């Protein structure tokens, strides 16, 4: 009944030393049953990264919708849109919608093209902005990954140890909620360098 | 809105705005409709002022509306986008609501009724375009053709063309077309469409498009070698 | 330029004057109403003969005990003449009746003057609606674009009207069968017609309380044209 | 002459061309007689055919039980303003148990002609009206100009040659009125006035049409050879 | 030229002809005045007997804006009565927000107005009526006059028509004369008299004399019609006078 | 009323022509030229600036070539206002073709569209037309490098080389001379350019009065690249092909 | 909660003879356990020798005579004076009830 | 009532001339003098304050306008026209940007608004066009400073230095010889102080000119201190004593 | 010649109908005239009664918009009360919704934009009046602010309107040429309408009586008119120096 935990879902974005983090679980399911094991739930629009989590037909249409308006954005500024500008846009566009919203828990990642200073945010379902810099979760393992993230994360770390940090704490909140798993994805985000990792979990 | 009365009489009875709707189409190019005994065939002059054109995505002349109706036009090119994306959407309408598709006679009634309507609303224009409608109803082997104008007339023909010179390929058409004993074949059907063209198009070359269209929605266009061919044949026999 | 509403100072409406001008450039219609039926009969003027004469359509059924012939614009008819259908099955639907011809008519005639600055201009055409109800019997009619629709015993519109009403003013009376007013239609539709009358380029219909409204084949109106020339000859 | 191509616009010396060109259409049209004693009001008509294959198009028009008018110039005009005044009727009937008031009746008709006259789009009604009732005040008969002017009166008469009539009723004002309890009588006065504007054509029997109200009479037209009796 | 063919334009002069044109028709109208008297006003009108057949008192050209104004008009009475709908509509919304009966002054800007809005475009056409009225309120007398173009002011007397030079004439007089001020009831014989007067300017028809009054005493600051034996005295006293 | 005033925008003459189609055709001829051609591996896209300034500034100036889509832009040949209404309407149109079937919009659909609002504004409204007439240059995977061309009538045509805008009876002549079917870009470039210099109302050809574009397949392998000149880009082009 | 609809009581009944048809119906009136009128009127002529009642609540049985009585009227008035035929009028009827299919007229009618 | 001009009221001519736009740009012409010039570290727009009567105040009359914090906007030609295009621009610069991104929308951006707004006046139902040319002075962080002009048609183009209005002819001329792409700010406003000076007839001075600057960012001006980032508007109108101090090294 | 009956441009770039609305403005024939003192701001304004049939108490061309603004105008009454009443109604509306009272320069403005729109849009026409308001500001003390019909507005030290305009301005001109202040140094407001009298009887070359002249007086939270009694008062001040 619960539209935020019907699909199930987890995301969690770092920060690192001149570069972010974020990760994904690959679960799409209806209540109980699992349907796909290849629902990724990050998407990029140019350098800035968005995942989200929540019910998977506003997913869907969220990004259809900020693939729209950046490419618009893009062809009347002349530029791609940084981070800082896009999580006022995201805010903006769920904010419109206060009394009949998308169930969605966004979190935007990505670095400043310009001043090269790592970015992450993460809203509720009507736009409220939550500018962390450490990290930011978002799912039905919320809770999980507080925990993990709280105990585990260290600031400035870099890239390859920043990996295996949003790793562990991914992999073992998933592991300890049922309607997330089924396979995990890792960005590792750098100033002009993206690297993306399927991670090995297990798969019940 | 605007609600401006464009189309009025005038003190002799006429519509002029009508009227000149149908100058709009008398300088259009020609189009011509002559149906066989199991065929229909649609002929249409490009004018050769147009080169460097690219012909495999320039707008063709005739049009489907259905997979076993289609609509030729002259007069104002603009104009005829909005009846024929009318015409369409009448046609998934209909076969939508009574699980029929539409008969060539009923779309040719729609689509009148589209041009009649723009002659008595307010702050509109009539259509500068008339149009040849042509196909087979389903589950039917009786060739239509039917021809609309401005003013929203419509009525079927044996065969007919309009645009500029129709004056002249009308009356050749009149004397060669015999309805005791019309074109038997498809070859007649568009030999006949052709020579009629010829009579009025220049070249013979990429001036002249023919679509033939048969019974249980078989439409087909014809290429450029298979009608200079009839083009070749036509003026052979001419020699003597 | 000036209102389309608007009155000449003689006190007539100049658009629906200049109508009736585009109503005397139409094909003719005849209409004669008798105590065994009322006749409908219309003159189809093809402009080529290429043109499939019988898909021309100026006579039509409005319903089972109403028929209708035009001229002028016949285009402008379309619209009255889904009207006009759409009220009497209407009337059928709130009232489990047939409706009277002059309800009818009058529910027509409540369109003509509906124009401004609603449609932009009157309708350009005349029409004959014929019938018969229980009330009043067989009635013919004649509906313009003004508005007004008179009763009429006969009737002719369009291009040879004052001349075949001329005509209809001598030959009517009130025992005519109906025989006799389906040869008196093509009587003087042969007349006033350019081209010779025949099957293809005239077409005839009636009104009867029994059979309804019926639109004649072009191999019964054909028989009535033979026996119409063999009358005139005979004396 | 540059002032008379819409409604709207005034001429130099204050007169609006299309109200008076609409004025101008009720003289053009078949001639009507009104007049009313203390007990009774009646309407006489004279109709008008297109030819001897034609009808004799109406004149008279019932709008209650206690009320109806005639008409001259455009009937099509007159069906819409006698549709309006049936529903007006109708309305006082259903709400307040009330039959209309002839007077008011005549306000309200006088309203409705009235915007017609001074907004842009639309045009003057190009047809006069005249109204005759009983109601809690006893008969009435008023005359309607599409104007918007509306006069109540004991005779009048509108249409062609509509003065001859018009004198006539002046010169019989004493006798008429008096004619109290007495319909046909009342007829014949209203019958021999239209005469005083007849020319070559006389009165037959589908010619004439006829109406009257009255204390113990609803509104009923006469027609055909129900009035044979008054030629 | 040109700019005479269409309303709510400026001629070079800075001049609305259209709203000039309108006053012509007022002008063409029959004689309506209105007095101001010391605890009310007075309105009397010329009616125009066009024929014997008109019925008389019949005909009524006052008309009454909720209980306590009373409006006269001259030129195109549809116009008028037009405007009096008008009024009694801004009178009734008035009285059901603020409970009291609409002031005098209120409610003639409410008609000016409104009015005034029809010299705004050229898709209506100015009102061709000049328009007296007034009433008593709560700060008591108030006499207006209206015109085409929505000007307005206070008067003390007021003439519209054609008659409307030779009565204007006869109110200076009766303004002169009286300083310390006009009683109701002599009010009403002068507006007898004043009409009786006018009447020379449309003198081939006969008329009927139609008078009404509001006053603080007389009628309790109700507006109602001279009736009877008060307006055959006025009739006998108008009368006498020209004689 | 207000009808005094109006000037009937959609009438036809007693010719049966759109008045003021034809008035807004004669409006776009006094319009800097601009052309188009398509090639088998590419299509160009060169414009002429109307009579500039020195004070100009160039680099961030934009009156002729723009952007509708990664895959689709166009060449403009009347008022500029004008085309940027349209411009935007189009852009919105490939997003919202690119959202609802998640593919990028054929090149004939946008054009199609883009001339039924034309069109519009010919038949309905009382409006003025668009002065406006576009050459677009496209690329999608069923019909390959396109040009099209729409004017104020919202009429369109396919073309394999084409120009709009001022003395186009002279610049038809010279592509309609020396265009062939197995042409190159690179060939096109020189051709577009030679066109302009030779057709040019200025005394010569430099890079402050040009823009220039092309729509490429050079790029790394099966993709599409658009490449908007720069000021420079275009001063070195017009000395490779031996214009300046 | 308001709520729209009440009960007051009343019975009729309609038989048909040969030539001949009768519509009875009491006259008492009520709301709950008391009695309103002794004597109100619920059987009604409406013209063109038509009798109707509508029974149940009483302020929608009045309101559907009164439109029908209305729609009499307008018949007349639209079709030259004729006369309304019984299985005209139960045609028409059924019309006005179905106007109010989502907010009915909680009566029984017989004409 | 009803607007019932639904209908353009600017319209092709034969030629193919646009004459209600042809005729708004004369009513341009006829305007006072006002013009712009871009340096390397700013932007200057400046004109003179025609006072129409000495009892008037003039400094109640502001023909240099904010549209932003860091975008200026001066005009030639029928003030009425400006000061509601003012309203509008200042306005969409919130409703359509800012309202959205949480941002100031760049100098080219809100200028597009600007021309959108004009062009509709232009093809739009019962109205005339904009009787006024816009010159829009502005700065933003990814295309640096910017100087805009606008006319009646919705046209617009960037510009180094332009003149716009009664000696616009005149001016633009003395502005080609003195420009260069190494100007500094105090240069550019030198430079718009001799080239205003050539279209004034009577009175020179702080009071009869208004001059304003994009530049530097102005912290005392932010009305508040506490965030970093927020360091102030880049837009300021000079006063008259900073105008009359730079007349005595003219 | 449509581009003189609508408000389109003529090919000089001119709009005739707001230019012929600036000629209806002197249609009454009366001359206006705004002065300031410290603490106030005072309007005078000729008023001719012709007819003796008026009541001359209802005779106005000066009205007080909200408690603190007053209005007086030059042009037609219908036109004039059109503004007064739309003045009125956008004061009461700005203060309910901002919760202060609206400035005199603020509304000025408002009406100046109401202006433009008319000399734009083609089915409004322009009012043919002028709009002088005055008021003690809050923040910017006395103030005049002037209105007319091409939507034209600012801020004033002193001024004239009417057909005598220009002489009544260059008189006022030459006091604060003389003065080098923009404003009237006076303490009290009833000497500051005796300088506004004075100098405009000065100006035109007339004297007035009581019943001549029409004066309006803003001072602090407070606009009003005087009264024929508090004018004559005033006139014999004059007189009597
Ligand atoms: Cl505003
Ligand atoms: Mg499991």
């Amino acid at each position: 009944s619960d539209p935020s935990s019907i699909n199930g879902g987890i995301v969690v974005a770092m920060t690192g030393k001149d570069c972010v983090a974020i990760a994904c679980d690959l679960r799409l399911g209806s209540q109980s049953l699992g349907v796909s094991n290849k629902f990724e739930k990050i998407f990029h629009y140019g350098h800035v990264f968005l995942g989200i989590t929540g019910l998977a037909t506003d997913v869907t249409t969220l990004n259809e919708m900020f693939r729209y308006k950046t490419n618009l954005y893009k062809l009347k500024e002349e530029r791609a849109i940084e981070p800082e500008t896009f999580t006022q846009l995201v805010s903006s566009s769920l904010y419109e919608r206060r009394f009949g919203p998308y169930f969605v828990g966004p979190v935007v990642a990505g670095i400043n093209s310009k001043s090269g200073k790592p970015f992450i945010a993460g809203f509720d379902l009507i736009g409220c902005i939550d500018e962390a810099k450490d990290f930011i979760v978002s799912g039905t393992a919320s809770d999980q990954l507080f925990g993990m993230c709280e105990s585990l994360y260290e600031p400035n770390l870099e890239p390859e140890d920043l990996f295996e940090t949003i790793s562990q704490a991914l992999l073992n909140a998933a592991d300890r909620d049922a309607l997330s798993g089924w396979g995990a994805v890792v960005y590792i985000i750098k100033k002009d360098e993206v690297v993306k990792r399927y991670l090995k979990m297990r798969q019940d | 809105g605007y609600d401006r009365a464009l189309s009025i009489f005038s003190p002799d009875g006429h519509i002029f705005q009508v009227e000149y709707a149908l100058e709009a189409v008398k300088r259009g190019t020609c189009a011509v409709g002559v149906k066989g005994k199991n065929c229909v065939v649609l002929g249409c002059e490009r004018r050769s002022t147009l080169k460097l054109q690219d012909t495999r995505i320039t707008p063709s002349k005739v049009s489907k509306i259905d997979s076993h109706v289609v609509l030729s036009f002259s007069g104002l090119n603009a104009d005829s986008r909005i009846l024929i994306e009318k015409a369409r959407v009448e046609a998934q309408s209909h076969r939508l609501t009574l699980e029929d598709p539409v008969t060539v006679e009923y779309l040719t009634r729609y689509v009148a009724g589209v041009q009649q309507r723009y002659t008595q609303s307010g702050g509109v224009r009539p259509f500068g375009v008339s149009t040849l409608i042509a196909g087979f109803d389903p589950r039917d082997d009786e060739p239509k053709l039917y021809q609309t104008e401005p003013s929203g007339i419509y009525s079927s023909w044996s065969a007919q063309t309009i645009g500029r010179n129709s004056k002249t390929v009308r009356e050749f058409l009149e004397k060669n077309y015999d309805r005791k004993e019309p074109p038997a074949t498809v070859e007649e059907c568009v030999k006949l469409t052709v020579r009629s063209l010829l009579e009025v198009v220049q070249t013979g070359a990429k001036n002249i498009e023919i679509t033939v269209v048969k019974p249980d929605s078989d439409i087909v266009a014809l290429s450029s070698e298979e009608i200079n061919q009839y083009v070749t044949q036509i003026e052979q026999e001419k020699q003597e | 330029d000036r209102g389309v509403s608007t009155f000449s100072p003689e006190g007539r409406l100049f658009q629906v004057e200049y109508s009736l001008e585009a109503i005397k450039l139409g094909s003719t219609a005849i209409g004669i109403a008798t105590k065994e039926g009322v006749v409908l009969g219309v003159e189809k003027r093809a402009t080529s003969p290429l043109l499939e004469s019988d898909s021309i359509e100026k006579i039509v059924e409005i319903d089972r005990h109403i028929g209708c012939a035009m001229s002028g614009l016949t285009a402008d008819a379309r619209s009255m003449i889904e009207h006009a259908r759409t009220a009497a099955v209407t009337h059928n639907l709130y009232y489990d009746e047939d409706i009277n011809v002059e309800s009818l008519t009058q529910s027509v005639c409540d369109l003509a003057l509906r124009f401004g600055e609603l449609m932009s201009r009157p309708f350009g055409v005349a029409l004959l609606i014929a019938g018969h109800d229980a009330d009043d019997g067989y009635q013919l009619f004649h509906a313009e674009p003004s508005g007004t629709f008179y009763r009429y015993n006969a009737k002719a519109i369009g291009s040879g009207s004052e001349g075949a009403q001329a005509e209809l003013l001598n030959e009517w009376h009130s025992s005519l069968t109906l025989k006799e007013a389906e040869l008196l239609v093509l009587k003087i539709l042969k007349q006033v017609m350019e081209e010779k009358l025949d099957e293809n380029n005239a077409q005839l219909s009636c009104i009867t309380k029994q059979d309804g409204f019926k639109i004649y084949d072009n191999e019964k109106t054909a028989e009535l044209i033979k026996e119409l020339k063999e009358k005139e000859a005979a004396e | 002459n540059n002032y008379d191509g819409d409604t709207v616009t005034f001429s130099p010396t204050g007169r609006l061309f299309q109200v008076e060109y609409a004025l101008e259409a009720i003289k053009q049209g078949s001639v009507t007689v009104g007049l009313r004693s203390n007990t009774h009001a009646v309407l006489v008509a004279l109709k008008r055919n297109a030819d001897e294959l034609s009808s004799y198009q109406k004149k008279i028009i019932k709008c209650d039980e206690h009320m109806g008018l005639s008409l001259a110039g455009l009937a099509p005009d007159a069906r819409v303003l006698s549709n309006y005044l049936r529903q007006q009727c109708n309305y006082s009937s259903l709400v307040f148990n009330r039959k209309l008031a002839v007077e008011r009746a005549g306000h309200l008709l006088c309203d409705k002609a009235q915007k017609n006259t001074q907004s842009y789009g639309g045009r003057p009604y190009g047809v006069g009206l005249l109204i005759i009732g009983y109601d809690k005040s006893g008969a009435h008969l008023l005359e309607f100009q599409p104007s918007g002017n509306v006069t109540e009166l004991y005779g009048t008469a509108i249409g062609a040659r509509s003065q001859g009539a018009k004198t006539y009723l002046e010169r019989t004002l004493d006798t008429f009125i008096k004619i109290d309890g007495n319909p046909d009588e009342l007829i014949k006065a209203g019958v021999e006035a239209i005469s005083q504007s007849l020319r070559d054509e006389s009165l037959t029997v589908d010619n004439l049409s006829i109406a009257i109200v009255g204390k113990d009479t609803p509104f009923t037209i006469y027609d055909g050879e129900a009035v044979a009796k008054y030629i | 030229t040109g700019y005479d063919l269409s309303n709510s334009v400026f001629s070079p002069d800075g001049r609305n002809f259209q709203v000039e044109y309108a006053v012509k028709a007022v002008e063409n109208g029959t004689t309506s005045i209105g007095i101001k008297c010391n605890d009310g006003v007075v309105f009397a009108v010329e009616k125009l007997i066009t024929s014997k057949l008109l019925v008389p008192q019949k005909n009524v050209k006052i008309q009454v804006v909720d209980r306590h104004i009373g409006c006269v008009y001259s030129g195109l009475i549809p116009d008028g009565r037009h405007l009096v709908n008008r009024g009694r509509e801004e009178a009734a919304s008035f009285k059901k927000l603020y409970k009291t009966p609409i002031p005098i002054p209120a409610f003639a800007d409410r008609l000016g107005q409104y009015v005034q809005a029809h010299t705004l475009y050229n898709s209506v056409r100015p009102f061709g009526v000049s328009t007296i009225f007034g009433g008593v309120d709560k700060n008591g007398a108030h006499l207006y006059m209206l015109e085409p173009s929505g000007s307005y002011w206070g008067y003390k007397g007021a003439a519209t028509g054609k008659g409307r030079q030779s009565a204007k004439a006869e109110l200076e007089k009766l303004v002169d004369h009286h300083p310390e001020g006009l009683s109701a009831r002599e009010a009403v014989k002068q507006a007898a008299k004043i009409i009786y007067l006018a009447h020379e300017d449309n003198k081939e028809k006969d008329f009927e004399l139609e008078i009404s009054w509001c006053s603080l005493s007389e009628t309790n600051g109700l507006h109602k019609f001279v009736k009877g034996d008060l307006l055959q005295e006025a009739i006998d006293f108008a009368q006498k006078e020209i004689n | 009323g207000s009808r005094r005033y109006d000037s009937r925008t959609t009438i036809f003459s007693p010719e049966g022509r759109l008045y003021q189609v034809e008035y807004a055709l004669e409006s776009i001829s006094h319009a800097g030229t601009a052309i188009g051609i398509m090639a088998s591996d590419g299509i160009v896209l060169a414009a002429e600036r109307k009579v500039t300034s020195t004070l100009l500034e160039q680099d961030t100036s934009t009156e002729k070539l723009y952007k509708l889509n990664d895959k689709i832009a166009v060449a403009v040949a009347g008022l500029t206002a004008d085309a940027e209404i349209l411009i935007n309407t189009a852009r919105i149109h490939a997003q919202n073709y690119l959202k609802t079937y998640n593919e990028d919009i054929p090149v004939e659909i946008l054009v199609r569209r883009l001339s039924d609002i034309k069109q519009g504004y010919t038949q309905h409204g009382g409006l003025r037309p668009f002065g406006v007439s576009f050459i677009y240059a496209g690329y999608d995977d069923r019909y390959g490098y396109q040009l099209y061309t729409s004017n104020p009538s919202g009429n369109y045509t396919g073309w394999k080389a084409i120009s709009v805008g001022a003395n186009t009876s002279a610049a038809q002549t010279l592509l309609q001379m020396d265009y062939k079917d197995d042409m190159k870009v690179d060939d096109a470039i020189e051709l577009a350019l030679k066109t302009l210099s030779k057709t040019t109302d200025s005394s010569a050809l430099t890079y402050d009065r040009l823009e220039f574009a092309t729509i490429r397949k050079g790029a790394n392998d099966g993709e599409v690249y658009q490449k908007i000149f720069k000021p420079q880009e275009i001063k070195d082009i017009l000395v490779k092909t031996g214009i300046t | 909660q308001f709520n729209p609809y009440g009960d007051n009581g009343g019975t009729i009944l309609g038989i048909a003879g040969e030539d001949f048809a009768v519509l009875a119906g009491d006259t008492r009136n009520i709301t709950d356990y008391s009695i309103n009128s002794r004597y109100e009127p619920k059987v009604f002529d409406c013209g063109d020798n038509i009798v109707m009642s509508a029974n149940g609540f009483a302020a929608d049985g009045d309101a559907l005579v009164k439109r029908f009585k209305n729609s009499v009227k307008w018949y007349h008035f639209d079709h030259n004076d004729k006369k309304l035929s019984i299985n005209s009028a139960a045609r028409n009827i059924q019309h006005l009830l179905y106007s109010r299919r989502f907010f009915p007229y909680y009566v029984y009618n017989i004409i | 009532m009803t607007d019932r001009y639904s209908f353009s009221l600017t319209t092709f001519s034969p030629s193919g001339k646009l004459g209600q736009i042809d005729y708004a740009l004369t009513a341009v012409k006829q305007g006072v003098t006002s013009l712009g010039i871009k340096a390397t570290n700013g932007v200057v727009i400046a004109t003179e304050k025609k006072s129409s009567s000495p009892l008037a105040m003039s400094e109640t009359l502001s023909k240099v306008s904010l549209l932003t914090p860091d975008i200026g906007a001066v005009y030639s030609g029928m003030g009425p026209d400006y000061r509601v295009l003012v309203d509008k621009s200042r306005k969409v610069a919130h409703t359509s940007y800012k309202r959205i991104y949480g941002e100031y929308p760049p100098t080219k951006l809100l200028v597009s608004e600007v021309a959108k707004i004009m062009q509709e006046a232009t093809q739009s139902g019962g109205v005339r066009p904009f009787g006024v040319s816009l010159l829009i002075a502005g700065h933003d962080e990814f295309n640096g400073f910017s100087l805009y002009q606008v006319d009646p048609s919705g046209s617009y183009f960037p510009w180094k230095a332009t003149a716009i209005g009664k000696g616009s002819v005149a001016a633009k001329t003395f502005l080609e010889k003195r420009w260069n792409d190494e100007l500094e700010l105090e240069d550019a406003i030198h430079i718009a102080l001799l080239t205003l000076k050539e279209s004034v007839e009577g009175e020179f001075n702080g009071d009869t000119i208004e001059l304003a600057i994009i530049g530097d960012e102005n912290p005392d001006l932010l009305g508040y201190t506490g965030i970093p980032t927020d360091k102030g508007p880049r837009f300021r109108k000079l006063t008259s004593q900073e105008i009359n101090d730079r007349l005595e090294a003219l | 010649g449509y581009d003189r009956h609508i408000t389109i441009f003529s090919p000089e770039g001119r709009l005739y109908q707001v230019e012929y609305a600036f000629k209806a403005t002197n249609q009454t024939n009366i001359n206006s005239l705004a002065v300031r003192g410290k603490d106030c701001t005072v309007v005078i304004s000729q008023k001719k009664v012709p007819d003796k049939l008026l009541d001359p108490t209802t005779v106005s061309y000066i009205f007080c918009i909200s408690r603190t603004i007053g209005m007086v105008v030059n042009g037609p009454i219908p036109d004039a009360r059109n503004a007064a009443l739309r003045a009125k109604a956008e004061a009461a509306e700005f203060r309910y919704k901002y919760g202060y009272d609206m400035p005199c320069d603020v509304l000025a403005k408002r009406m100046a934009n109401l202006s433009q729109i008319y000399t734009q849009r083609a089915y409004m026409r322009p009012l043919g009046v002028i709009l002088t308001f005055v008021s003690v500001d809050e923040e910017l003390g006395p103030s005049i602010y002037k209105t007319d019909p091409a939507g034209y507005y600012v801020g004033y030290k002193a001024t004239a309107t009417g057909p005598k305009q220009q002489e009544i301005t260059t008189n006022l001109e030459n006091h604060f040429k003389k003065s080098k202040i923009d404003h009237i140094n006076e303490e009290s407001w009833e000497k500051v309408v005796e300088f506004a009298i004075t100098h405009m009887i000065d100006a035109l070359g007339t004297e007035f009586s009581k019943n001549d002249l029409e004066v309006g007086v803003a001072t602090k939270d407070k606009f009003f008119t005087l009264s024929a009694e508090n004018i004559e008062e005033r006139l014999v001040a004059i007189a009597e120096q």
